[PDB]
């Protein structure tokens, strides 16, 4: 329930979107409007080096906003990140992918064109 | 009939980790080079289990009551043949239908039925003075019976008596479940060369005896026995020796898992869906 | 379970038009493709060619399979 | 928009700025040296 | 009426079977009851063995 | 070779999937149609047959589906290696980067 | 039901293949391993030559294993089979085609490319 | 039933983007094509540049 910015007429008490969705209803105790937003976005997505490479993964989250790296296509945990870029070889999303390299871990950084 | 206990200075329980274990057929089909998951009260990988002992050198014997989940898991290291068998039942006060799955030298004894369950019943053995053979004599599991239906004997088993203090040679495990009442058995004997800290490796469970009961049940708890040699005087009271065991309980927990079928037909890997999210991705792509 | 299927058999006869249709196009691929030309055109006996080694894409006869030891290779590459 | 509903959009691999330097870089190749840096190394 | 030269699929060929097996065990357990005539000696018929 | 392990793991998963469904009862009280018909009668259990019925059809239908989609694809890509083979094989091309 | 020879584990009564069909399961006469594999397999078809040509036809079954002729592609009667090969024009599968010529009859033949 | 009518939007919405997917693929193909052919290089190839 955010801090909306929009003001009702004072005879409404729902409010839609164009796609049909009540996302806005006035508060009854205090004639304040409130937004509403769902939690629950997208799904995890797993980082596997590979068979006979390493043993440890990396949990990227896809729409859900948070060792723990804020990266542009979720929340990416287990992955340090590095400020150079090499050619990546995993794909994740938003023009940076993930590797194995150097001991040796996972690492996530902007992919080279 | 049966007798108290004194009291004594114990030592408390400690907590142990399980290295692959507690996996067993959940069905009685064959299955070969495919991987199968299924849906099942298993042991969930690398918890943090129990652990309960029975080396007398001081004088710990802990027996008690814990709660029968949805399946329990029964691992010993039995070495001697020291633990002998296995009570079941609710309340223990000639109530409901107590079970009493007992192994004594000369047949496996399994018998529910309402028996009067005193507060800590044990195997007694006796060594004799003209014969030098361990042989049990205190037979006090209960105190009386009234009825019941079920009674089963099977193949004999003969165990040894004779317990030491020498590093454990065997490890035996043991699945207790009871689905729509219906009572499930699971072992298979497993040589090691270890006192404590499991093996990782992999050994599946193969049921021996799969019991129609259909009864109640919510709490359990083992039975052990001591030795009375020319050592101690001879009473139950703060005199006694229980050689060298160790026994782990676990809960089963109903978790998806993915087993490894041979060509052969037996279970070679239980790779999890909960524990871990590289198993999870190694279950999800069934490989 | 027959006898309510003849409610639905016109979907049955369109499923099944559509997989046969399916067949004769897989079937109609490999005749768009290697059948470019309608003589076969035998492999000369001389192997000099100036130089240029053929012996990894032509056919060799030292084995019953008339694959080449590069098909041979590609057969048992996959699955 | 269109996400309350489960309804999620995966962002794309390669975001505008990629492309465009795609673009200047073939541009560049295409004015620089012709076609040989299409087939094989860049002559001026 | 006119039919053309290639494949054509009419029907579908299956194989009906003709006997049936339904034996689930090969021999079923027994109980005493053989010592009611192999017996070292019987009743008489004012009192007999039921 | 990922191109052609790719049309053949997509089919062989897909009749996979197809044998699966046989496994669900789409809503009713079994999967397999002959242990209705042994325990109720067919006056009485001809709603999850026919419940039955239209779970399988629309199985069918979804992989007829995906099938001809498939299809269509294999299509096109016998298309261009026919054009690549008349053009490539079969002659010099003079097409850049195409060959 | 066939005799196979793979053995079973002794607690085992059912089993599975790959995509999950009960395909062996074991007799409990003498402990004997039996498959099972289904008896009806595919459709039947037909071979015919047109109009105006010919008024006989060729029964072909799909997988079927049986004047007759056993191809590879199933079980073929009515259509003789001759040695040489000619161009094909009525296709069949797995490189054997059929065609109506010399009286005359329908015939098989391994086509030629 | 509402689970078969959400199903049956459902496999109608996935049909849909099938058969879009197959023709942005096509599409996707040609612009391939026309950046491999008149872009790098010269194309010979009449009224397709
Ligand atoms: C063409 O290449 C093949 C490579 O496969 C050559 O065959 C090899 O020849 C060497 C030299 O005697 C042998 O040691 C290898 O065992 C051969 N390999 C095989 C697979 O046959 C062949 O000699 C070459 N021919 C010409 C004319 O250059
Ligand atoms: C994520 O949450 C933190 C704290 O709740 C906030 O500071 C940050 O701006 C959020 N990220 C985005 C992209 O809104
Ligand atoms: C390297 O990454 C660190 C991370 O905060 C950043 O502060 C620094 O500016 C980066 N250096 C370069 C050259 O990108
Ligand atoms: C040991 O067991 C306790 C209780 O089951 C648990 O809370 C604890 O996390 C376990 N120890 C470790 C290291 O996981
Ligand atoms: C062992 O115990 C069982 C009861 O559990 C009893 O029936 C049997 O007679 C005992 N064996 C001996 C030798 O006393
Ligand atoms: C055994 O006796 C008790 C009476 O205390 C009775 O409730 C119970 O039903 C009896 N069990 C059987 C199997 O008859
Ligand atoms: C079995 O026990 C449960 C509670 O543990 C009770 O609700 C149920 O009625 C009992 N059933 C019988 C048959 O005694
Ligand atoms: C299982 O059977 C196969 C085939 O007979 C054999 O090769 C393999 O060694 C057997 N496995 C074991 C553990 O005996
Ligand atoms: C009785 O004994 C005879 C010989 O010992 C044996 O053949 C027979 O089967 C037994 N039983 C009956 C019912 O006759
Ligand atoms: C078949 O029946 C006989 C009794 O006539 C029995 O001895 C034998 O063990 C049986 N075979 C099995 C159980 O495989
Ligand atoms: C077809 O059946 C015959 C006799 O039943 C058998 O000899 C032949 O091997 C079978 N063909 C195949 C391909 O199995
Ligand atoms: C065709 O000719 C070959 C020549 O060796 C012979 O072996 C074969 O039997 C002939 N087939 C027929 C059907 O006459």
């Amino acid at each position: 329930l955010t801090e909306s910015n929009k003001k009702f007429l004072p005879f409404q008490q729902f409010g839609r979107d164009i796609a049909d969705t009540t996302d806005a209803v006035r508060d009854p105790q205090t004639l304040e409007i409130l937004d509403i937003t769902p939690c629950s976005f997208g799904g995890v997505s797993v980082i596997t080096p590979g068979t006979n490479t390493s043993n440890q993964v990396a949990v990227l989250y896809q729409d859900v906003n948070c060792n723990v790296f804020q990266t542009r296509a979720g929340c990416l945990i287990g992955a340090e990140h590095v400020n150079n870029s090499y050619e990546c070889d995993i794909p994740i999303g938003a023009g940076i992918c993930a590797s194995y390299q150097t001991s040796q871990s996972i690492i996530a950084y902007t992919m080279s064109l | 009939q049966c007798v108290n206990l004194t009291t004594r200075t114990q030592l408390p329980p400690a907590y142990t980790n399980s290295f692959t274990r507690g996996v067993y057929y959940p069905d009685k089909v064959f299955r070969s080079s495919v991987l199968h998951s299924t849906q099942d009260l298993f042991l969930p990988f690398f918890s943090n289990v129990t652990w309960f002992h029975a080396i007398h050198v001081t004088k710990r014997f802990d027996n008690p009551v814990l709660p029968f989940n949805d399946g329990v898991y029964f691992a010993s290291t039995e070495k001697s043949n020291i633990i002998r068998g296995w009570i079941f039942g609710t309340t223990l006060d000639s109530k409901t239908q107590s079970l009493l799955i007992v192994n004594n030298a000369t047949n496996v004894v399994i018998k529910v039925c309402e028996f009067q369950f005193c507060n800590d019943p044990f195997l007694g053995v006796y060594y004799h003075k003209n014969n030098k053979s361990w042989m049990e004599s205190e037979f006090r599991v209960y105190s009386s019976a009234n009825n019941c239906t079920f009674e089963y004997v099977s193949q004999p088993f003969l165990m040894d008596l004779e317990g030491k203090q020498g590093n454990f040679k065997n490890l035996r495990e043991f699945v207790f479940k009871n689905i729509d009442g219906y009572f499930k058995i699971y072992s298979k004997h497993t040589p090691i060369n270890l006192v404590r800290d499991l093996p990782q490796g992999f050994s599946a469970l193969e049921p021996l005896v799969d019991l129609p009961i259909g009864i109640n049940i919510t709490r359990f708890q083992t039975l052990l026995a001591l030795h009375r040699s020319y050592l101690t005087p001879g009473d139950s009271s703060s005199g006694w020796t229980a050689g060298a065991a160790a026994y782990y309980v676990g809960y089963l927990q109903p978790r998806t898992f993915l087993l490894k079928y041979n060509e052969n037909g037996t279970i070679t890997d239980a790779v999890d869906c909960a524990l871990d999210p590289l198993s999870e991705t190694k279950c999800t792509l069934k490989s | 379970c027959s006898n309510l299927l003849l409610q639905y058999g016109s979907f049955c006869t369109q499923l099944n038009r559509a997989l046969t249709g399916i067949a004769v196009e897989q079937d109609k691929n490999t005749q768009e493709v290697f059948a470019q030309v309608k003589q076969i055109y035998k492999t000369p006996p001389i192997k000099d060619f100036g130089g240029f080694n053929f012996s990894q894409i032509l056919p060799d006869p030292s084995k019953p399979s008339k694959r080449s030891p590069i098909e041979d290779l590609l057969f048992n590459k996959v699955t | 928009a269109q996400k309350f509903n489960g309804l999620t959009v995966l962002p794309p691999l390669l975001t505008d700025e990629m492309i465009a330097q795609y673009t200047s870089a073939l541009l560049a190749g295409t004015i620089t040296s012709g076609w040989t840096f299409g087939a094989g190394p860049a002559l001026q | 009426f006119t039919v053309e030269k290639g494949i054509y699929q009419t029907s579908n060929f299956r194989v009906q079977p003709t006997e049936s097996i339904v034996r689930f065990p090969n021999i079923t357990n027994l109980c005493p009851f053989g010592e009611v005539f192999n017996a070292t000696r019987f009743a008489s018929v004012y009192a007999w063995n039921r | 070779l990922g191109k052609l392990q790719d049309v053949v793991n997509q089919n062989a998963q897909a009749l996979n999937t197809l044998v699966k469904q046989l496994s669900s009862n789409f809503g009713a009280i079994s999967s397999v149609l002959n242990d209705i018909l042994s325990r109720l009668d067919p006056p009485e259990a001809e709603v999850q047959i026919d419940r039955l019925i239209t779970g399988r059809l629309q199985s069918l239908q979804t992989y007829v589906t995906q099938q001809l989609i498939r299809a269509a694809e294999i299509r096109a890509s016998a298309n261009l290696a026919a054009t690549k083979m008349s053009e490539c094989v079969l002659g010099q091309s003079k097409r850049v980067d195409f060959c």
